[PDB]
C-alpha cells in the first residue's frame, strides 16, 4: 500500500476494523537526521 | 547651446581631476612600497 | 614540450620506462595483461610505440569498470 | 618495514652522507605511488617520474656509488612497495625519523641562505596592486560578516568607481571578481581606526622560557671559552630571557610600542641577530632558526599576536586560528568535495526530461604544494603595502615593517658553541668577510617572523590566480602548506570518469595562472614538485583521500619509549607519556583491544 | 646539596 | 604574604553548606592567583 | 520490554558500499560528527563600552560567575562586588549593569589531532529523535552525555567494520540505549548558599595598570551612564511577562534563520556543507517546539521583504502580487541548498505535528508522512510567511523588530539601515514607487530621508494611502549578539516554567 | 565663433587627456628591480 | 552676465588643475631615487 488510499475508502465503505499496514521501504526514504519510518498520508489526511 | 557647452566644458574637467587623482595615488603607493623607514 | 606535474608524456628515457612499468604494474588488470604489457614495453623502436601502448593500456584500464 | 630497513642500512657504508638524500625522496615516492591510482590518464605516474630521476641522479653522483652500486638499487627499493594497498604505502610517513639524523655544520648551513638571500628579484606593480585589491576586499567582506553587513570605516579615494561608492552606500559585499575589475578604486583606499591595540592580551609571552643572542659589542660570547684562542669580554651579561626579563628595573608593555614606532628600532648600536641549527632534521643539512635581542624579541612576539588575534579571524583560509573540530571539518568537507555525490526554425520539437535538481553538481580537484625557501623569497616591496593597511587598521604606523628595514643593514652569524672562529683577538663582527657562516646585509626574511602576513599575501594571490581566469577555488593554508580545491560546476547526468577528466581541464588551467601570479610576486612555484591529484591531498603532514583520513599508527608506537619527556626519571611522568602514546596510536588507526594489552 | 639534575635521556640537541 | 590572601579568598568561596570546587576554581583563575600561576608557571624543569 | 520508554540513540549503515574506494557516487555520502562546536565565551558579555581594559572584562566575569553560582539577591551583589573589586574599581551600579546572565554552558570549560581516522562514518546516517532526558537544567550539563553517546557508537561502527574491505549485504541499524535508572541521577539545586567566612584582610596594594584598573572607564560621561542605565532597564528580561519572552523566542529564531540563509548564500560548498551531520544544539529545534507560530511567520516575512527591498526598488516592482511572485521566482531560481536550516528544523516529527496542528503545513508532499519532502516544506512556509505579512501589513498591524549586535553605535547604524529598507519596500508596496527619486550612488541616510520627504509627501497631498504608516516598526536594540538574547530567553522560559502556547454537532 | 572656440577648446582637453592617460598606462606597467645584498666592498 | 560667470568659474576650475600639476610634479619631485 504505497499512500493508502485502499485502506481508507474500505475502512469507510466496510466496517470499521484494525488495519495492518505494509509497504516498501528504500535507500531514498532515509533524511539527513531523521529516523526511518513510514505511515501513510493520505490516511492522516482522510483523518484529518 | 551655450548652456550646454558650458556643462560639457565643465564635465570634461571632472574626468580630468579623476585622472590627476588617480595618477596621485598610484604615486603615492609606489613612494609606500619603495621608500624605507 | 616536455612532461611536468600536470601530465606524462610517454618517452624513451629510463626515469619515464620505470614510471610506465610502476604504473602498470600497479594496474588493477589481470597479472597476464599486465606481464604482457610490460614485455611488449620492454621492447619499443621509438617514443610512438611507446604512446601506442599507453593509449592501449589506457583504453583496456576504462574498459575494465 | 623490516625489507625497508634491511635494504636502506646497505646504502650507509658505501653511501655515507648522501644517503639521507634517499631517506628524505622516501615520502615524494610515497605520495607518487598513492597517485598513481587517479582516474585521469594524464596524472599517473606523473611526480613519480621526477621523483625517480632524482634518485637516479643521487645514485649516479660519485665514483664510489658506480663501481660499488648501480641506477638498479631504485628497482629493489620500488618492489618492496608494488602491488599494496593505499594504506600500505600511506603507512611510510611513520618511517621517517627511524633512521638517525645526519652531522650539521654551520658552514654548510650559510651557504644555502647566501645563496638564496642575496638575489636581485624583478616584481610586478599591478599583480601587487591587485594582491592589495583583493587584501581589502576581503577585509571588508570579513567585517560585513562580523557585523551583520556593515561595512568598516573606509575613506575611498576621489577616483572610486561609481559600482564601489553605490555599494559602500548600499552596505553590499563586494565579490573578487569585482575587485579585480574595479581595482584601481582601492588603489588610494584608506582605513580607519576601528580596532584598538591590546597590549596584555597574554602576560606570558614577554618571559618565554627561550634564550637571546648577546649585544653586538660581546658577540662571540656564545662560544664557550674552551673552544676559542682568545678570551671573551669578562662582562657578565645573562643571554637567557628569564633573568633578564626578572632583572628588568623599568619595563611597561608601552614602551616597546613606543620603541618600534618612533624610529629607535633602526638607531639602535646593539642589535644581534643569531640563526641556530635545527635538532632532528633529516634533510642532509639541517635548518636554521633565528634568535634575536631582548626589545626586538618583545617586539616581534607582540606584533605577531596583534597581527593573530585580530586581522587573522577575518581570513576563512587561516589553518592557524581555528580550532581543532571547526579545522577538521572544514578539511572533511573539503575532502569530501572531490567524490561526485549522483551517480545517475519551424515547430521546435521539445522533450522534457526529469532534470535533477537544476541537472548541475560541483565537484572539485586537489592541487597541494608547498614553495621553494618561502621564507627566503619575500621583500619589502612585496608586504610594505599589506603593512602599511595594517597600519591604518589598528591606528598606529610602521609597527608591521619593522622587518626588512632593520635588517637590510644587520650582519647575521649562525651560532654554534662548537663551530667557533679562527680569530686570534676579538674582532668587530661586520670585518669578517662575506665567506665562512656569515651573511651580510641580508634581503629576505626570517624563518617564522612576521609569518602571518606572509600568509595573508599567500591567500590573496592564491585568489587572484583564481579570479584571473574565472574558475572558482577553495583553499586551507599554513605557512609554506597551501591545499587548494578547484571547485567547477559539471551536468550530473554524466559519469565518474568524464567529470574527473572535466575538472583536470580547470585544474592545469589554473595551475599555470598560479605559476604566473606567484613568479609576478617575486617567488617561484616549482614545475615538477607540485602534488595534483583527483582524490588525496596533503595538509598537516596528513593525507586526506576520498574524505578519510590515511592512517599513520606506527609514528604514535615508536615514540612509546620508557623515560619519555620527563624532566627527572619518575614513573608517573613516563606512564602518563606511554598511556597518552598509546591512545594517540589508537586513535591513529590502532586496534583498541591490542593497544590497551601492549600500553 | 643540589642534587635533582638527571642527564638528558633523549636526544634534543643537533648532531 | 600572597599565600595567606590565597588561602583565605579559596576558604571564604567554599567553606559554605554547599562545595562547588570548580565554580571556585573559575573564580581563582580569573582573580589574581590566575595570573600569578601564569607567570610562575614559565619554569618547568629543574635545569632552568 | 521498555515499551518504547528507553530514550536511544537511531544509527543506520547502508549494505552494499565499498569502504575503500568510492568509484560511485553515494547517495548516503555525508560529512561526519567531530563533536559540537563549543562556542565561545566571550560573547556573553554586553557591548555597552567600546574598550575596556582585561582588569575590568575579569572583574566583570567575576562578578557574572559568583551572581550565577551563590545566588542573586543583594547581600550576593555586595560580595561578588567586593570580590571584583580586587581587579577593577567598579562602582556597584556600573558592575550590575555591565554584568551579563550565565547559563550552564559558560562555565564548562571544555598540534591538532583528529579524533580518529575516518572510514566507515562517511556514509552512517545518525538520529537523536527518540533520545530525551529531563534531568536536563541549568545547574548540569547533558550537552557532555549527548556528545559522548554519539562518539561512542561512531567509534562502535567503526571498529566492528575493520578489517572487511565491503559493507556487506544487508543493512545495519543499531540502537544505542542507556541505563538512566543508576548512573542518570536527578540534581536538586539550593540558590541561596550564604558564606560563613568574611573576607576581613583583603587589601587593595597593586598599581600597575595592567594588573589593577582603577576608574576603568574615562571617556563614558554621567549623561551617557544614565542613558546606559535606563536602556539596560529597557531590555531587562526579568521584569518581561510570558507573552514577551515567547515573543522574543519568535522573533530571534527568525532573525537566526534570516541571517543563516543569508551567510550561508555567499559560502562556496553549500552543497556539502548541507549534507553535512550534527548535534541537536545550536540546531533550533527546542525553540521551534516552544514558539509562536504566527509571529514567527510574520517576522520572516517581513525579513524577507526587508531584505529585498532595494531589488525591488530598483526594478520599480509595484503591487502586493507581483512583488510575491518577483520574490519566490527568485527564491526557486536560486540554488536550494541555502533552506538548510528551515527544511531541517521543520522535519522533525514533533515540530511537524505542531505546524500541522495549526494549518500552516499539511503531510502533502509524498506517500509516507515521515518522509515528507523538505524543500517543498520549505517553500511552503516560506508562502504562508509572505502572505501572512502583507496581509497583516494591509491590514494595519505594527511589526516587531530585534536589532543585535555586540557594539552600540553599529547596532544604531543597523537600525537606521533597517528603516530605510523598510521605507524602500513601502514604496515598493504602495505603487508609487515607479515616479520616486533615484537612490543611485548614495547613502543609506540619504535615501533614509529622501524615502521619508517622499512619503510624507505622498501622504500629505493625497488621503486615499491611509494605510501606509511610516512609524509601523517597533525596534528594540540589543548590546549582544542574537544567540546570546536567544539563549537568556530560552533560560528565562525555562525558569518560570510556562509551558508553550496551545491552540459537537459536527462530529455526529 | 561660438562653434570654432567650442570645437578647438575641445580639441585642447581631448589632448591633455591623452597626455594623461599615455602618463597614467605608462606608470602602470612598471617592473620594480630590488637591489642585491652581501657585503658592500 | 552669464559670460563673466563663465569666465570666473571656468579660471578657477583651470587654476585648481594647475595647482594639482605642481603639486603633482613637486611630488615626483622628492623621490628618492630621482
Ligand atoms: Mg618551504
Ligand atoms: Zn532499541
Ligand atoms: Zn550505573
Amino acid at each position: 500500500e504505497g499512500a493508502g488510499a485502499m485502506l481508507a475508502c474500505y475502512d469507510a465503505t466496510l466496517g470499521p476494523a484494525i488495519n495492518y499496514y505494509n509497504s516498501g521501504l528504500n535507500i531514498t526514504d532515509v533524511i539527513g537526521q531523521r529516523e526511518l519510518k513510514i505511515f501513510p498520508s493520505e490516511v492522516s489526511l482522510v483523518g484529518k | 547651446d551655450l548652456k550646454k557647452m558650458d556643462e560639457s566644458h565643465r564635465r570634461l574637467i571632472e574626468n580630468q581631476r579623476e585622472q590627476l587623482s588617480l595618477i596621485t595615488s598610484l604615486i603615492s603607493n609606489l613612494k609606500i612600497m619603495t621608500e624605507r623607514g | 614540450n616536455e612532461s611536468n606535474a600536470t601530465r606524462l608524456i610517454p618517452k624513451k628515457v629510463s626515469s619515464t620506462m620505470r614510471s610506465l612499468v610502476a604504473v602498470i604494474s600497479n594496474s588493477n588488470l589481470s597479472q597476464s595483461t599486465k606481464q604482457s604489457y610490460i614485455n611488449e614495453l620492454k621492447h619499443c623502436k621509438n617514443d610512438e610505440e611507446v604512446s601506442e601502448l599507453m593509449d592501449m593500456f589506457n583504453e583496456d584500464v576504462n574498459n575494465c569498470q | 618495514g623490516n625489507n625497508l630497513w634491511e635494504v636502506i642500512d646497505k646504502l650507509f657504508p658505501i653511501m655515507g652522507e648522501k644517503t639521507f638524500d634517499v631517506i628524505s625522496l622516501l615520502e615524494p615516492l610515497a605520495l607518487s605511488l598513492i597517485q598513481t591510482h587517479d582516474p585521469v590518464k594524464q596524472l599517473r605516474g606523473a611526480f613519480l617520474n621526477h621523483v625517480l630521476s632524482e634518485m637516479e641522479l643521487i645514485f649516479e653522483s660519485g665514483e664510489s656509488i658506480r663501481e660499488f652500486l648501480s641506477v638498479d638499487y631504485i628497482d629493489k627499493i620500488l618492489d618492496i612497495f608494488n602491488e599494496s594497498t593505499i594504506d600500505e604505502i600511506a603507512e611510510i610517513f611513520s618511517f621517517f625519523r627511524t633512521f638517525g639524523h645526519p652531522p650539521l655544520e654551520a658552514s654548510i648551513a650559510a651557504e644555502k641562505v647566501r645563496k638564496y638571500m642575496y638575489i636581485e628579484k624583478q616584481l610586478k606593480f599591478d599583480t601587487v596592486n591587485k594582491c592589495h585589491a583583493i587584501f581589502c576586499t576581503i577585509i571588508i567582506n570579513g567585517y560585513r560578516e562580523r557585523h551583520g553587513g556593515q561595512w568598516p570605516p573606509v575613506t575611498l579615494p576621489d577616483h572610486a568607481h561609481e559600482f564601489i561608492i553605490n555599494a559602500y552606500g548600499s552596505n553590499s559585499a563586494i565579490s573578487y571578481e569585482n575587485a579585480v575589475d574595479y581595482y584601481q578604486s582601492f588603489i588610494g583606499i584608506k582605513f580607519n581606526k576601528f580596532i584598538e591595540p591590546q597590549l596584555d592580551e597574554d602576560l606570558t609571552i614577554y618571559m618565554k622560557d627561550k634564550a637571546l643572542s648577546p649585544k653586538k659589542s660581546n658577540w662571540d660570547t656564545v662560544y664557550p671559552a674552551s673552544n676559542l684562542l682568545y678570551r671573551t669580554n669578562a662582562s657578565n651579561e645573562s643571554r637567557r630571557l628569564v633573568e633578564v626579563f626578572i632583572a628588568d628595573s623599568k619595563f611597561d608593555p608601552h614602551q616597546i610600542l613606543d620603541y618600534v614606532e618612533s624610529g629607535d628600532w633602526l638607531d639602535d648600536p646593539e642589535f644581534n641577530i643569531s640563526y641556530s641549527l635545527k635538532e632532528k632534521e633529516i634533510k642532509q643539512e639541517g635548518r636554521l632558526f633565528a634568535k634575536m635581542t631582548y626589545k626586538m624579541r618583545a617586539t616581534q612576539v607582540l606584533s605577531e599576536t596583534l597581527l593573530a588575534n585580530n586581522i587573522g579571524k577575518f581570513f576563512q583560509e587561516n589553518g592557524m586560528v581555528k580550532g581543532e573540530i571547526e579545522l577538521l571539518k572544514r578539511l572533511t568537507t573539503i575532502s569530501i568535495s572531490g567524490v561526485p555525490r549522483y551517480n545517475e526554425s519551424k515547430k521546435f520539437e521539445f522533450k522534457s526530461t526529469d532534470i535533477y535538481n537544476d541537472g548541475y553538481e560541483t565537484v572539485s580537484c586537489f592541487l597541494t604544494t608547498d614553495l621553494k625557501k618561502y621564507c627566503l623569497n619575500w621583500r619589502y616591496e612585496s608586504t610594505a603595502l599589506f603593512g602599511e593597511t595594517c597600519n591604518q587598521i589598528f591606528g598606529l604606523n610602521k609597527l608591521f615593517n619593522w622587518l626588512h628595514p632593520r635588517l637590510e643593514g644587520s650582519t647575521i652569524y649562525v651560532g654554534d658553541p662548537y663551530c667557533p672562529p679562527s680569530d686570534k683577538e676579538h674582532i668587530s663582527l661586520e670585518d669578517h668577510p662575506d665567506s665562512g657562516f656569515y651573511v651580510h646585509n641580508p634581503r629576505g626574511g626570517i624563518e617564522g617572523f612576521c609569518q602571518k602576513l606572509w600568509t595573508l599575501i599567500s591567500i590573496s594571490a592564491i585568489h587572484l590566480a583564481a579570479v584571473r581566469i574565472g574558475v572558482r577555488v577553495t583553499a586551507m593554508v599554513q605557512g609554506d602548506n597551501q591545499a587548494i580545491a578547484v571547485t567547477t560546476r559539471v551536468p550530473n547526468n554524466y559519469d565518474y570518469r568524464i567529470k574527473k577528466e572535466i575538472v583536470y581541464k580547470d585544474v592545469v588551467r589554473f595551475f599555470d595562472s598560479l605559476r604566473e601570479v606567484m613568479d609576478d610576486l617575486g617567488h617561484e612555484l616549482k614545475l615538477n614538485e607540485t602534488i595534483i591529484s583527483s582524490k588525496m591531498f596533503i595538509y598537516s603532514k596528513r593525507i586526506y583521500y576520498d574524505g578519510r583520513i590515511l592512517p599513520q599508527a606506527l609514528k604514535a608506537l615508536s615514540r612509546c619509549v620508557f623515560w619519555s619527556e620527563t624532566v627527572i626519571d619518575e614513573t608517573r611522568s613516563a606512564s602518563s607519556n606511554l598511556a597518552t602514546s598509546f591512545a594517540k596510536a589508537i586513535e591513529n588507526g590502532y586496534s583498541p583491544v591490542l593497544g590497551y594489552a601492549c600500553s | 646539596v643540589s642534587d635533582i639534575l638527571y642527564p638528558e635521556c633523549h636526544l634534543n640537541s643537533p648532531i | 604574604t600572597m599565600i595567606e590572601e590565597d588561602e583565605e579568598l579559596a576558604e571564604f568561596l567554599m567553606d559554605r553548606k554547599v562545595i562547588l570546587p570548580r565554580v571556585a576554581h573559575d573564580i581563582l583563575d580569573n582573580s589574581l592567583t590566575g595570573i600569578r600561576n601564569a607567570i610562575a608557571g614559565m619554569l618547568d624543569t629543574t635545569k632552568s | 520490554s521498555s515499551d518504547g520508554t528507553n530514550p536511544y540513540t537511531w544509527m543506520y549503515l547502508p549494505g552494499n558500499i565499498k569502504i575503500g574506494s568510492a568509484e560511485t557516487g553515494v547517495s548516503s555520502l555525508r560529512v561526519p560528527y567531530f563533536g559540537s562546536v563549543t562556542d565561545e565565551r566571550s560573547e556573553a558579555q554586553l557591548g555597552y563600552i567600546k574598550n575596556l581594559s582585561k582588569p575590568a572584562k575579569a572583574a566583570i566575569r567575576i562578578a557574572m560567575i559568583y551572581t550565577w553560582a551563590f545566588g542573586n539577591d543583594e547581600i550576593s551583589w555586595m560580595e561578588a562586588s567586593q570580590i571584583a573589586q580586587t581587579r577593577a574599581n567598579f562602582t556597584l551600579d556600573s558592575l550590575k549593569i555591565l554584568t551579563p546572565v550565565a547559563t550552564s554552558t559558560n562555565l564548562s570549560h571544555r598540534k591538532f589531532s583528529s579524533t580518529s581516522l575516518i572510514r566507515v562514518s562517511r556514509f552512517i546516517t545518525m538520529s537523536n529523535d527518540n533520545m530525551s532526558i529531563k534531568e536536563a537544567n541549568e545547574t548540569k550539563d547533558t550537552n557532555l552525555i549527548y556528545q559522548q553517546i554519539m562518539l561512542t557508537g561512531l567509534s562502535v561502527f567503526e571498529y566492528l567494520f575493520r578489517l572487511k574491505e565491503t559493507t556487506g549485504h544487508n543493512p545495519i541499524v543499531m540502537h544505542l540505549h542507556i541505563e538512566d535508572e543508576c548512573c542518570i541521577k536527578e540534581s536538586f539545586n539550593d540558590e541561596h548558599i550564604n558564606p560563613e567566612s568574611t573576607l576581613e584582610l583583603i587589601r587593595y596594594p597593586e598599581s600597575n595598570e595592567f594588573i589593577y584598573d582603577k576608574d576603568p572607564l574615562k571617556d563614558v560621561d554621567l549623561s551617557k551612564l544614565m542613558v546606559i542605565k535606563d536602556h539596560s532597564y529597557t531590555i531587562d528580561m526579568n521584569y518581561w511577562d510570558d507573552t514577551d519572552i515567547i515573543h522574543a523566542i519568535s522573533i530571534c529564531t527568525a532573525i537566526t534563520i534570516a541571517d543563516t540563509m543569508s551567510q550561508l548564500d555567499r559560502d562556496n560548498l553549500k552543497e556539502i556543507i548541507v549534507i553535512a551531520n550534527d548535534d541537536d544544539i545550536n540546531s533550533l529545534i527546542t525553540e521551534f517546539l516552544t514558539l509562536d507560530i504566527l509571529v514567527f511567520l510574520k517576522t520572516f516575512g517581513g525579513l524577507l521583504v526587508n531584505q529585498f527591498a532595494y531589488t525591488l526598488y530598483s526594478l520599480k516592482i509595484e503591487g502586493r502580487d507581483l512583488i510575491w511572485d518577483y520574490i519566490m521566482r527568485t527564491l526557486r531560481d536560486t540554488s536550494h541548498s541555502i533552506l538548510k536550516v528551515l527544511s531541517n528544523a521543520l522535519s522533525h516529527p514533533k515540530v511537524f505535528k505542531r505546524f500541522w496542528d495549526c494549518g500552516v503545513l499539511n503531510p502533502i508532499y509524498g506517500p509516507n508522512t515521515a518522509s515528507q519532502d523538505q524543500i517543498k516544506l520549505a517553500l511552503s512556509i516560506c508562502e504562508y510567511a509572505l502572505d501572512l505579512f502583507m496581509r497583516e501589513w494591509l491590514n494595519g498591524v505594527s511589526l516587531e523588530i530585534y536589532i543585535c549586535d555586540s557594539d552600540m553605535e553599529v547596532a544604531n547604524d543597523r537600525k537606521q539601515a533597517f528603516i530605510s529598507r523598510h521605507l524602500s519596500f513601502v514604496c515598493c508596496l504602495a505603487e508609487i514607487a515607479s515616479f520616486g527619486p533615484n537612490l543611485l550612488n548614495l547613502t543609506y541616510l540619504e535615501r533614509l530621508d529622501l524615502l521619508k520627504q517622499y512619503l510624507e509627501l505622498n501622504i500629505k497631498e493625497d488621503p486615499t494611502l491611509k494605510y501606509v504608516q511610516i512609524s509601523g516598526l517597533l525596534i528594540k536594540s540589543f548590546p549582544s549578539t542574537v544567540t546570546y538574547v536567544r539563549k537568556t530567553a530560552i533560560k528565562y522560559l525555562r525558569i518560570r516554567g510556562i509551558s508553550p502556547p496551545e491552540v459537537n454537532i459536527v462530529k455526529t
